[PDB]
């Protein structure tokens, strides 16, 4: 049936937007440390 | 010390300058890793490098150091029991220093110096000694390996070790030129190790499969080619000999072949029992593995050092069987080798002493006695891959010039699981003839006239089956019907046998000539039966074929019994006819 | 029936992929401008100086003409002439003996050649 | 790291280019050609010397001149990141992603030719794998760990058996000994040359029946470059080494067809101006081909597996070609297609007389599939074998008149011909197909079915060829 696919979409669109928020806040602690690597 | 740098990197070939003093032959450490070489052309400054071991990133201008010594094995104790690499690597050391991969550049000792050995003494202080004397023993597997003088050394004792537990370089025996020997000395693998002198083989080698040990024996100090295409079942016929053969010790090369049967045979060969002293199977064998995706080079290496193995073995006075995996796997690393040097090709591409380094390998076998005064012997059974299973091609025909014996294998055989597959017509023997006074000693005054009456009776049927498919089975008389069916049983009962049955794989001399009996007693019976106006019909209906045919399947205990029995059920049936 | 799982794995690797992306970008805009910090020739002079550690001899070393005085100590000690060029915005290259081999080091390159190895680490940092 | 280029090109002619200087450069190495246009190519250092390195190019040289061309090194060493997402994905063959989606995050970056797999460490492969097919799990089966190839014909279905396989394999933990809910398996699926229809075909298989999820597809068209064809396999077994002695997964490798690869390494080795083989082929093309096939196996103190199975055409039907040739030469068996079942419709069309699986005979028995499984295979083989020389022997003849016992088995052959060798789509189970092996034993269960001699004529037979 059509309702499965869906509440799978809503659920992964809603997990990724998850992902993304949880990310959002290491973001800046991953470009420093990017930063501090690549400069010689 | 001649040291040098990379100047060309090309494939597993290294061109290294700065070697000027370099010696023709000898092995060099290329790259920081120290990688093992040898030196196959000298070219003013530059000497050209083959490399036994993989190349990639190496990079120009890294040291080459010649260790100015040819290549060489380590003889002495430790080596049964054992596998090793193309270079005598113990393969076993190599994983527990490096994992379940095999990386480039580990050193490792052949023989291990950390084990003590039970030292016991031959020689006195004050001895003359020359080159293969024995100056003691020491247990091994309940062989007694006897350390031997090294060939090219002579003088006089002046110490002796009394006794006790030693490593293999604490020095036993030091001669009064300084001389330390110890239990083991090194070898150059391209050089025969000197004999004697060379006996004529006048006793089989047996090697429990019927067809091979019947029709195509060879002597113990023969040499025999397996070629056959693929699934032929040489590597199975290798592994039969291995395991059923009268050999005092087995050393089986995997020349450039698959690394699962070298793991086959290392896990079931501990099981299996030693047919000669009854202890376990892998104490009697060495194994030299370089499987197919192993460096390319090392596969010549793996070759010489087997037979340099062999022949150590066969100085002490044991009986050695060599089994190579496939020597076409060599004769294409020789070819590899002579591209990457710009030789001109002679066939197929292959180098134009292909046949010279084949013959020089089959030559080393052969019944001598040794420098010891000792009688030894080493049979090869060299397997060959020809390509598309053509028997034309360069390394079958300069195998099949050297060679005493030919076991050929069918693709036709193979695939219809008629198993060993051997080409009877196809194949021969040269040593038939002159076993034949042990054949009437050991097994039967009469087994070559029933020898001969088999092969008799398989020549009469291959000829009555050309008659067959133009006339058609049906319309031929009962005595050609007979003789088919004869050669049918003959084949099915006799020649057909199962490596993997637990009671058929082997097959005792004497169990075969009373499988012939049998065969030849049933046929004269029912040729007479035929000339007394019985019907082919009912003699092919008599229960005694199943008997004939469960013959192969009876074990060697009980076999005398079930002879004796089947012969009085063959007269017994034949007389029931009236 | 069974596309769920599809769409659940499609929509994580996407935002993953995104979020990286994103983080690609913060670090390239933050790398840019460095000059405009003044610790700038300190970092720049040990990039000019990995140049002549790979460059076992250099002719010329050539980058933006206003980068070029800063590094003029390897310039004293080894002899290589300075050579101007705007378009080379934050990096150093440097010509070989014969002319034949050459080094570069601006700093995009090496994040681009660094990113690889670098996003192992960053992903799980990450998450 | 800091990025050196090498401007002294002096030669290029064919596929290979000349660069002084440039001894930094390692054997084997990896390296990025950048023309004037901005445009950067792939290359490989096939040869290095002190004068000038010999480098071989991925793409056509189209395009590049002396004057602007540089020469970067990218690795010593070509590497493949791995990682466990890359499930799901399908690849270009080079490592690059054709599915759409983002880049995987590596978490390891392994060398793409392997390295050797020292024999000690190896384990013999003792459990069996249920690919569905009656012809294959009863007569050829297949075990965890071998190599086993499929010889077919260009005219004969191997693509679609390729993809029944692919769906249709399981381990069957179950029936095993060591009762144990399922261990991780997947599918590593390498297509090389292949077209863009048989291209479709598969993604459309794949997808179809979510067997996608459990699988990494590397898929190599029939215009790519000609390296990429070489370098796809390589990276096939190694994700498929990576998930197996890393991750306890039991991989399942299928190289569609290594004719085509055969073909570009034929190409390659003229490029390169090697000493040619038996048909203009490499005359290293054994040595290539076992350090591919050879990376297969199970090693002792893992629970992983791989496993592969390389479809390749045979060219003309002819077994004396040099890849089967060769192939035989390197794998543990073969299991080949005939072209006079296929003309008989019969799907799959698989010949059971000259197929073969070397490890069988240690894969079967108790504590894997059935007890019976080894006697069953021997008799079945046996019959077949007997009503196939029945019929040739009729040809001759030509008499239909015959002994009674002769037509039992032209009807056997027949019957198995048309149930257990013809299944179509069915995903038959070992059970189901030791049933309908043991339904086609019709015949006398002492005066025939002696070949192999067992006591299980008790506890099987009497089944009357009843399906389902
Ligand atoms: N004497 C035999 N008894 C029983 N089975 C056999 C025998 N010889 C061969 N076979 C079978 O046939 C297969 C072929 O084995 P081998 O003869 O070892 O192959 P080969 O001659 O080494 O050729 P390859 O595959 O290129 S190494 C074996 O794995 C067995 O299944
Ligand atoms: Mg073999």
């Amino acid at each position: 049936t059509e309702a499965l696919l869906a509440r799978y979409r809503e659920r992964a669109e809603a997990e990724a937007k998850a992902v993304r928020e949880k990310a959002m806040a290491r973001l800046d602690e991953a470009v420093a440390l990017v930063l501090k690597e690549v400069l010689p | 010390m001649i040291q040098g740098v990379i100047q060309k990197i090309a494939g597993p070939a290294v061109i290294a300058k700065g070697m000027l003093g370099a010696r023709m032959y000898d092995i060099c450490k290329v790259g920081e890793e120290g990688l093992v070489g040898e030196i196959i052309r000298l070219d003013g400054d530059t000497a050209f490098v083959q490399v036994y071991e993989d190349t990639s990133g190496l990079k120009v201008g890294e040291p080459v150091v010649s260790t100015g010594l040819p290549l060489a094995v380590e003889l002495g104790p430790g080596m049964l029991n054992g596998i090793y690499d193309g270079i005598q690597r113990p393969l076993e050391r190599i994983r527990e220093k490096t994992g379940i991969y095999i990386t480039r550049g580990v050193v490792v000792h052949a023989l291990d110096r950390e084990k003590k050995w039970a030292w016991t003494p031959m020689v006195k202080p004050g001895d003359e000694v020359r080159g293969g004397m024995v100056l003691g023993t020491v247990p091994e597997f309940g062989f007694t390996h006897k350390i031997l003088v090294p060939p090219d050394v002579r003088g006089r004792v002046k110490e002796v070790k009394p006794a006790g537990e030693y490593t293999v370089e604490e020095p036993v025996v030091v001669l009064e030129d300084g001389t330390e020997l110890k239990m083991y000395h090194t070898w150059p693998v391209r050089r025969a190790r000197p004999v004697q002198r060379k006996l004529d083989p006048n006793t089989p080698f047996l090697t429990g499969m019927r067809i091979l040990d019947v029709l195509f024996p060879v002597a113990m100090g023969g040499t025999a080619a397996i070629p056959g295409p693929f699934g032929a079942g040489k590597s199975v016929t290798q592994q039969s000999l291995a395991k059923w053969s009268n050999a005092d010790v087995v050393v089986y090369v995997g020349c450039g072949e698959r690394g699962n049967e070298m793991t086959d045979v290392l896990v079931e060969f501990p099981e299996l029992t030693d047919p000669k002293t009854g202890g376990p199977l892998m104490h009697r064998t060495v194994l030299i593995a370089n499987t197919s995706n192993m460096p390319v080079a090392a596969r010549e290496a793996s070759i010489y050092v087997g037979v340099t193995i062999a022949e150590y073995f066969r100085d002490q006075g044991f009986s050695v069987a060599l089994m190579a995996d496939s020597t076409s796997r060599w004769a294409e690393a020789l070819r590899e080798i002579s591209s990457r040097l710009e030789e001109m090709p002679a066939e197929e591409g292959y180098p134009p002493y292909l046949a010279a380094r084949l013959a020089a390998f089959y030559e080393r076998a052969g019944k001598v006695i040794t420098l010891g005064g000792e009688e030894g012997a080493v049979t090869i059974v060299g397997a060959v891959s020809p390509p598309g299973g053509d028997m034309s091609e360069p390394v079958t025909q300069s195998t099949l010039r050297i060679v005493g014996a030919f076991w050929r294998l069918d693709a036709s055989l193979a695939f219809r699981r008629h198993f060993p597959a051997i080409n009877w017509n196809g194949s021969y023997s040269l040593f038939t003839s002159a076993l034949d006074p042990w054949y009437r000693e050991n097994v039967a005054e009469d087994y070559p006239e029933l020898r001969d009456a088999i092969s008799e009776l398989l020549q009469r049927e291959a000829g009555l089956q050309e008659i067959v498919q133009l006339v058609g089975p049906d319309a031929l008389q009962d005595a050609e019907r007979l003789v088919i069916e004869v050669g049918r049983i003959i084949r099915e009962d006799f020649l057909q046998q199962n490596a993997y049955h637990e009671v058929d794989a082997y097959c005792s001399m004497k169990k075969a000539y009373g499988i012939m009996k049998m065969i030849l007693a049933f046929y004269k019976e029912a040729e007479a039966a035929i000339k007394r106006g019985v019907s082919i019909d009912e003699i092919l209906q008599l229960p005694v074929l199943e008997r004939i045919g469960r013959a192969r399947y009876v074990s060697e205990e009980e076999f005398p019994a079930y002879f004796e029995e089947a012969m009085k059920e063959i007269q017994g049936a034949f007389k029931a006819l009236a | 029936e069974s596309a769920g799982e599809l769409l659940v794995a499609t929509a994580r690797t996407q935002a993953r992929g995104e979020v990286l992306e994103e983080v690609r970008r913060r670090v390239r805009e933050a790398l840019e401008a460095l000059p405009q910090k003044p610790e700038w020739p300190e970092v720049v002079r040990k990039l000019a100086l990995e140049a002549l550690e790979a460059l076992p001899g250099a002719k010329a070393l050539v980058a933006n003409p206003e980068d070029l005085p800063h590094l003029e100590a390897l310039a004293r000690e080894r002899g290589v002439e300075l050579q101007a060029e705007p378009a080379l915005r934050l990096g150093v290259r440097a010509v070989g003996a014969e002319g034949k081999t050459q080094v570069e080091n601006s700093l995009l390159a090496r994040l681009d050649r660094a990113w690889d190895a670098l996003s192992s680490k960053v992903a799980q940092a990450l998450w | 790291l800091l990025k050196k280029e090498y401007t002294g090109i002096t030669y290029i002619s064919g596929p290979l280019l000349f660069v002084e200087n440039a001894k930094d450069l390692a054997y084997g190495a990896i390296v990025d050609i950048k023309d004037g246009t901005g445009r950067v190519r792939g290359g490989q250092v096939i040869e290095v010397s002190e004068e000038y390195a010999v480098i071989q190019v991925f793409e056509e040289t189209t395009g590049l001149d002396l004057a602007t061309t540089s020469v970067s090194l990218v690795e010593d060493v070509a590497r493949l990141g791995v990682s466990k997402e890359m499930l799901g994905r399908r690849f270009n063959g080079i490592g690059k992603p054709i599915d759409g989606l983002p880049p995987i995050t590596p978490e390891k970056r392994l060398p793409i030719t392997g390295l050797p797999l020292n024999p000690v460490a190896r384990r013999k492969p003792e459990q069996f794998i249920q690919t569905g097919i009656s012809t294959i799990d009863v007569m050829n089966t297949l075990v965890r760990g071998q190599k086993l190839p499929i010889f077919s014909g260009s005219g004969l279905p191997a693509n679609e058996i390729a993809a029944q396989i692919a769906r249709q394999a399981t381990v069957r933990p179950d029936l095993s000994g060591e009762g144990e809910k399922e261990e991780p398996f997947a599918v590593v699926f390498a297509a090389m040359g292949i077209t863009q229809r048989e291209l479709s075909y598969f993604i459309q298989e794949f997808e179809r029946t979510g067997a996608l999820s459990r699988s990494v597809l590397f898929l190599n068209k029939a215009d790519d470059p000609t390296i990429e064809r070489i370098l796809t396999p390589r990276m096939a077994l190694t994700v498929a080494e990576y998930l197996a002695f890393e991750h306890d997964y039991h991989v399942l490798v299928i190289l569609t067809d290594m004719t085509n690869y055969c073909e570009a390494l034929r190409e390659i080795g003229a490029a390169r101006e090697e000493i040619p083989g038996r048909r203009g082929y490499p005359g290293y093309m054994y040595t290539d081909l076992a350090t591919i096939y050879e990376r297969a196996g199970v090693v002792e103190g893992k629970k992983g597996s791989v496993t592969q199975i390389p479809i390749l055409s045979m060219p003309d039907d002819d077994r004396t070609h040099p890849i089967p040739d060769l192939t035989g030469y390197i794998t543990e068996g073969q299991i080949q297609l005939s072209r006079e079942l296929h003309r008989k419709g019969i799907y799959p069309p698989i010949d059971p007389l000259p197929s073969l699986s070397r490890l069988m005979n240690n894969g079967v028995g108790k504590g894997k599939t059935r007890e019976d499984h080894k006697q069953v295979s021997d008799q079945l083989y046996s019959a077949y074998a007997n009503g196939v020389d029945i019929r040739k022997l009729v040809a001759i003849i030509g008499e239909d008149a015959l002994t009674e016992n002769d037509r039992r088995y032209l009807q056997f052959a027949d019957a198995f011909e048309r149930f257990f060798i013809n299944q179509g789509q069915q995903n038959r189970s070992i059970e189901e197909s030791l049933q309908i092996a043991w339904a086609l034993l019709s015949m006398l269960p002492q005066g025939e079915l002696k070949r192999i001699s067992k006591d299980h004529i008790g506890k099987y037979y009497g089944q009357k060829l009843e399906e389902i």
